[PDB]
């Protein structure tokens, strides 16, 4: 799929819709990232236990 | 040039390319552009009324 993808980005078009929903990704996969760590350390339970 | 590819985008652009495609639209199905009254976007706010509003009473109930 990535060699897919490689091939045909560069020669198509794209509405500024869609270019502004792909950007939006990153921040969407970012915020996530430290509520799941301390879930997967513990911290919740631990300090609910406390 | 030409607007290949993914690169990024203002939000004027974003509402700009939006206002094309409602007249667009418009022009397919009632054949004229004067749009006195946008009933367009009437009729889809509704829609998202009612999902908004099924959403609510599922937050009610889960809480429940």
């Amino acid at each position: 799929a990535g060699m897919a993808a490689a091939a045909h980005v560069p020669h198509t078009i794209y509405s500024p819709l869609f270019r502004k929903f792909v950007e939006w990704i990153e921040y969407l996969c970012l915020m996530p990232i430290f509520p799941l760590a301390l879930w997967l350390m513990n911290v919740y339970a631990a300090i609910r236990y406390r | 040039g030409s607007g290949y590819g993914l690169g990024l985008s203002t939000r004027t652009q974003v509402t700009g390319y939006q206002f094309l495609a409602r007249r667009t639209a418009m022009a397919l199905t009632r054949w004229r552009v004067r749009m006195e009254i946008e009933p367009g976007r009437r009729q889809t706010l509704a829609v998202v009324a009612s999902v908004s509003a099924a959403l609510v009473i599922c937050l009610g109930a889960l809480l429940w």
